[PDB]
C-alpha cells in the first residue's frame, strides 16, 4: 500500500536527508507516521 | 504575515537547518547550531499531507466518458449535450482552481502559526531567565550548558534552578 | 551572554504556487496536482487490445464492407477506435436507420461471436444467391458486396415468395442486420426482383415492419440512382425473427451473438496502437498517473484522473522560502 499522500510524507523528509547520509537515517520514517520503517527502506530505489 | 512569525518579526529563516520544518539555533560557552523539532515537525507534516490526502480522497476518479453521436435532426440534444460537457467543466475548473489558491494561502500561515506557537511555548517556560530582543531570540541572563538548553527544547525543566543565577544579573547595567 | 533563538526552514527550492492575496509565492515544498504526459500510444487494458477499424467505421465492419476483411476474425475488444481516415461505409448508397443508437449499443459490447445466420447454400434454394454484388461495391477490380449480407434475385423468371425464420439459440442478445433494396425504375425491379409491385416484411417480439420499395428517379451516389436502406434489431434470448418477401430484401447472410460489458466505448484518434497496458485511455494517449488532475483530454476510458481546463494546478506544502540575501 502506497498512497499519493504518503509520498507526501515521504519526499518531504528526504529533504531532510542527505546524499552523504548524516544520520541513522529513520530521520524519515518518524515523519511517514503508518508504514514502518522496513516499508519506508525499499521504496527509496 | 498572519500570525507575524514569518516574513515576521522573523524576518527569514535558515538554509543551515536541514533536519525538520522547525527548531532552535542556540549559541553558549561550548557552541553553536541547530537542532529541530521533530514534534510540531511531525504534527505539521501528518496534518498537511491529510490535508492533500482529503482534497484527493473527495475525488472519484473518473470513469469512462466518451463523446456522443447525434444526426442532423438531432441538433438540440446534441447541443444539450455540448452544455452539460462544458457545464461541468467548467464547474471543476473553478472548484480545483479556486480551491487550489484558497488553500495554499492557508497552509502558508499553518506555518506561520506554528512559529509562533514553538516561540511562546519557549517565552512560556522561560519567564524571568531571559530577556527578548525580537526576531526569535531569547538571551538567557543564568549560564546554559547544552542539556539546560536541551532541556527548553524538551521542554522539561525546573524553573527555579536557574532563577538565583539570573536575578541579580539583572540589575548594574 | 547566552542565545537560543527559534526560526524555521529554508531551502533553494525555486518552486512557485499561487494564493489568494499573493501570487508568485516561493516555497520549501510542492505538489502538482495536474497531469501533462501522456505515451502518445493507443494501449490495452486488462490484457486485451482496442479494435482499430482503420479505413472503416462501425456500419462498414458490421455490414462487412469489402474493404474492412481484415476486421472479419475480431472477436474480443477493450473498446472501439475509428480514424480520421475512416470512410468506409455502406458501400452502397442509402439510410442506416439508428444507427447512432447501434453504436450506442456497441460501446456495451466487449466481444461477440458471429455465425452464418441464414448459410447462402442452404437457405435459399428457390432464389438466385450468386447475382448480388454491385460495382458500388468493388472489391479487386470486380463488382462486389457486404460480406454479412445476401442480395438475393430472381432464379431464371421467378421470384417466389421467401419465408424464412431463425429462433435465437445463442442465450444472449443476437445482433440482426438486414437491408431493403428501391431500385431507379421498374425495368430494374423487374429485372432484378421480377415482380412489379413487392414487399418485403419483418417481424419478432419486438420488431413488426413491412417495407414497401420506393421507386425513383434519385441524383447517383457512387453511380446509384437506387438506394438502400439498411435496419438492425438485437433479437432477444429465445426469440424468433421471421422475413417474407416477394423481392427486394438483402438478407442477413451473418449476424453476432453478443457479450455485454461495461466500461468502454469508441474513441477517434490517429494514434498507433501499441502492446502497452494501461489504466487509462485518451485518443492523445494513455496515462499512468497518481494525480488527482489532467489537462490531456476531456475523453477517457478505465480508470482516469479528471479532466481541468487548467495549465497550472500546483500546491503549497512547505513555509515559503528565504534567499537570505
Ligand atoms: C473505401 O473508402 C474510400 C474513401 O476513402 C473510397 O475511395 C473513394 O471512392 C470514391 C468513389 O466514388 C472516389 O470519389 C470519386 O472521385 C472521382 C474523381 O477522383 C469523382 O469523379 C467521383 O465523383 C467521386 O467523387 C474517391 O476519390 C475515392 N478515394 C480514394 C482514396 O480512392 C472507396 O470507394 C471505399 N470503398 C468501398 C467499397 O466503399
Amino acid at each position: 500500500p502506497w498512497k499519493f499522500s504518503e509520498n507526501i510524507a515521504f519526499e518531504i523528509a528526504l529533504s531532510f536527508t542527505n546524499k552523504d547520509t548524516p544520520d541513522r537515517w529513520k530521520k524519515v520514517a518518524q515523519y511517514v507516521k503508518g508504514r514502518t520503517p522496513e516499508e519506508v527502506k525499499k521504496h527509496y530505489e | 504575515g498572519l500570525f507575524g512569525a514569518i516574513a515576521g518579526f522573523i524576518e527569514g529563516g535558515w538554509t543551515g537547518m536541514i533536519d525538520g520544518w522547525y527548531g532552535y539555533h542556540h549559541q553558549n560557552e561550548q557552541g553553536s547550531g541547530y537542532a529541530a523539532d521533530q514534534k510540531s515537525t511531525q504534527n505539521a507534516i501528518d496534518g498537511i499531507t491529510n490535508k492533500v490526502n482529503s482534497v484527493i480522497e473527495k475525488m472519484n476518479t473518473q470513469f469512462t466518458a466518451v463523446g456522443k453521436e447525434f444526426n442532423n435532426l438531432e441538433r438540440r440534444i446534441e447541443n444539450l449535450n455540448k452544455k452539460v460537457d462544458d457545464g461541468f467543466l467548467d464547474i471543476w475548473t473553478y472548484n480545483a482552481e479556486l480551491l487550489v489558491l484558497l488553500e495554499n494561502e492557508r497552509t502558508l500561515d499553518f506555518h506561520d502559526s506554528n512559529v509562533r506557537n514553538l516561540y511562546e511555548k519557549v517565552k512560556s517556560q522561560l519567564k524571568n531567565n531571559a530577556k527578548e530582543i525580537g526576531n526569535g531570540c531569547f538571551e538567557f541572563y543564568h549560564k546554559c550548558d547544552d542539556a539546560c538548553m536541551e532541556s527548553v527544547r524538551n521542554g522539561t525543566y525546573d524553573y527555579p534552578k536557574y532563577s538565583e543565577e539570573s536575578k541579580l544579573n539583572r540589575e548594574e547595567i | 551572554g547566552d542565545t537560543i533563538c527559534i526560526g524555521y526552514h529554508a531551502n533553494n527550492s525555486t518552486d512557485t504556487v499561487d494564493t489568494v492575496l499573493e501570487k508568485n509565492v516561493t516555497v520549501t515544498h510542492s505538489v502538482n496536482l495536474l497531469e501533462d504526459s501522456h505515451n502518445g500510444k493507443l494501449c490495452k487494458l486488462k490484457g486485451i487490445a482496442p479494435l482499430q477499424l482503420g479505413k472503416c467505421n462501425i456500419a462498414g465492419w458490421l455490414l462487412g464492407n469489402p474493404e474492412c476483411d481484415l476486421l472479419l476474425t475480431a472477436s474480443s475488444w477493450s473498446y472501439i477506435v475509428e480514424t480520421s481516415n475512416s470512410e468506409n461505409g455502406t458501400c452502397y448508397p442509402g439510410d442506416f436507420i439508428d444507427y447512432e443508437e447501434l453504436r450506442e449499443q456497441l460501446s456495451s459490447v466487449s466481444s461477440f461471436e458471429k455465425f452464418e445466420i441464414f448459410p447462402k447454400t442452404s437457405s435459399w434454394p428457390n432464389h438466385e444467391t450468386t447475382k448480388g454484388v454491385t460495382a458500388a461495391c468493388s472489391y479487386a477490380g470486380a463488382s462486389s458486396f457486404y460480406r454479412n449480407l445476401l442480395w438475393l434475385t430472381k432464379k431464371g423468371s421467378s421470384y417466389p415468395k421467401l419465408s424464412k425464420s431463425y429462433v435465437n439459440n445463442k442465450g444472449k442478445e443476437v445482433l440482426v442486420l438486414w437491408g431493403v433494396h428501391h431500385p431507379p425504375t421498374g425495368t430494374d425491379q423487374q429485372s432484378l426482383y421480377q415482380n412489379a409491385d413487392a414487399y418485403v416484411s419483418v417481424g419478432s417480439s419486438k420488431y413488426n415492419r413491412r417495407f414497401t420499395p420506393e421507386i425513383a428517379a434519385r441524383p447517383k451516389v457512387r453511380d446509384q440512382a437506387g438506394r438502400m436502406n439498411y435496419y438492425w434489431t438485437l433479437l432477444e434470448p429465445g426469440d424468433t425473427i421471421t422475413f417474407e418477401a416477394t423481392g427486394n430484401l438483402i438478407a442477413p447472410w451473418y449476424a453476432f451473438a453478443l457479450n455485454r460489458g461495461s466500461g468502454s466505448g469508441i474513441i477517434t484518434s490517429d494514434a498507433p496502437v501499441h502492446d502497452c497496458n494501461t489504466k487509462c485511455q485518451t485518443p492523445h494517449g494513455a496515462i499512468n498517473s497518481s494525480l488527482p488532475f489532467q489537462n490531456i483530454h476531456p475523453v477517457t476510458i478505465g480508470e482516469c484522473p479528471k479532466y481541468v481546463r487548467s495549465t497550472k494546478l500546483r500546491m503549497a506544502t512547505g513555509l515559503r522560502n528565504i534567499p537570505s540575501i
